[PDB]
């Protein structure tokens, strides 16, 4: 099953095609200051990161609600991440799958760069996995079935995603996920290098400085079932260092509650050795897709949105933000002088 | 128990991504 080339293949492929299609137009030619900071009113931060924050925010024209990302561009430079911001942001405004948070606008002043993208009020897949404690494994395979395509999906357009974990995977109106942080995303034919994703997610290859490619992202993928299904990751410790001997081990301990088909499943995408993991064969996905574990999936049902979610997040109309944590606000300053502008002159 | 040890850990909150 996995390695037949049957008719279902040949549509996968044909959509796929136009996918890079439109991809690449977009790559080659990106959308570039198509808003300003005093068309949206800022509401309520919903996240925070190191180099700057997330805001909801109304616009004014439409009266639409957005996350609008605000980064701090001195704060990126000190930190290195000039090149991967600015891959963000081009990858991000050419991507197109229901999956993948939509990027509507971007733009930069004096101090900052500003992405606003599609507000995703039902919250964290991480808030409701932590309260709820872990997922039924019909649960957890219908969000992976959403991160199988969508890896499919950035994978056949050369993307490398880098930061797979439930903090970064928000839950719509209709309980499907919605991928975000395109912060470490990079578009490379081969081999890579940079170290960075999170710890627990990192699989061995980065963290032994090997250069690596997408199979890092079907590794993420294991980790991320593993910790939806069990409600805990299966490398964690008190210190990133500890979690990293863990990793390198090439030893995984499942909860005694895991089917034998998740734990194969499991056992073939946390496969230190590269000739075995899952993703990175012949087969490709398909030895993903056509798993045991999978059998119940329909791929095209899912795609379409067809499948009934397992939850559906509480709303309480527009700009409502109770499925998010609360953060500290701090003002948006803009500086009279333009900082950077040489580095991110192309965003 | 393994949760519990998890639950008593200092990574259950938000985990940063690592830059440098
Ligand atoms: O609030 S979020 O940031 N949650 C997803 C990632 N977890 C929070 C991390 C925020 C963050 C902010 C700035 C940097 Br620099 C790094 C991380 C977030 C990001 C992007 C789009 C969103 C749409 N709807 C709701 C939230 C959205």
């Amino acid at each position: 099953a996995a390695a037949k080339k049957g008719s279902e293949q040949e549509s996968v492929k044909e959509f796929l095609a136009k996918a890079k299609e439109d991809f690449l137009k977009k790559w080659e030619s990106p959308a570039q200051n198509t808003a300003h900071l005093d068309q949206f009113e800022r509401i309520k931060t919903l996240g925070t990161g190191s180099f700057g924050r997330v805001m909801l925010v109304k616009h004014k024209e439409t009266g639409n609600h957005y996350a609008m990302k605000i980064l701090d561009k001195q704060k990126v430079v000190k930190l290195k991440q000039i090149e991967h911001t600015l891959n963000e942001k081009r990858i991000l405004q050419a991507v197109n799958f229901p999956f993948l948070v939509k990027l509507e606008f971007s733009f930069k002043d004096n101090s900052n760069l500003y992405m606003v993208m599609e507000y995703v009020p039902g919250g964290e897949m991480f808030s409701h996995l932590r309260r709820i404690g872990r997922f039924s494994e019909p649960h957890a395979r219908f969000y992976a079935a959403q991160i199988v395509l969508t890896f499919e999906y950035l994978h056949s357009l050369d993307l490398i995603y880098r930061d797979l974990k439930p903090e970064n995977l928000l839950i719509d109106q209709q309980g499907y996920i919605q991928v975000t942080d395109f912060g470490f995303a990079k578009r490379v034919k081969g081999r890579t290098w940079t170290l960075c994703g999170t710890p627990e997610y990192l699989a061995p290859e980065i963290i032994l400085s090997k250069g690596y490619n997408k199979a890092v992202d079907w590794w993420a993928l294991g980790v991320l079932i593993y910790e939806m299904a069990a409600g805990y990751p299966p490398f964690f410790a008190d210190q990133p260092i500890q979690i990293y001997e863990k990793i390198v081990s090439g030893k995984v301990r499942f909860p005694s509650h895991f089917s034998s088909d998740l734990k194969d499943l499991l056992r073939n995408l946390l496969q230190v050795d590269l000739t075995k993991r899952f993703g990175n064969l012949k087969n490709g996905v398909n030895d993903i897709k056509n798993h045991k574990w999978f059998a119940t999936t329909d791929w095209i049902a899912i795609y379409q949105r067809k499948v009934e979610a397992p939850f559906i997040p509480k709303f309480k109309g527009p700009g409502d933000t109770s499925n998010f944590d609360d953060y500290e606000e701090e003002e948006i300053r803009v500086s009279i002088n333009e900082k950077c502008g040489k580095e991110f002159s192309e965003f | 128990t393994t949760y519990a040890d998890f639950i008593a850990s200092g990574r259950t909150g938000r985990r940063n991504a690592i830059h440098d």
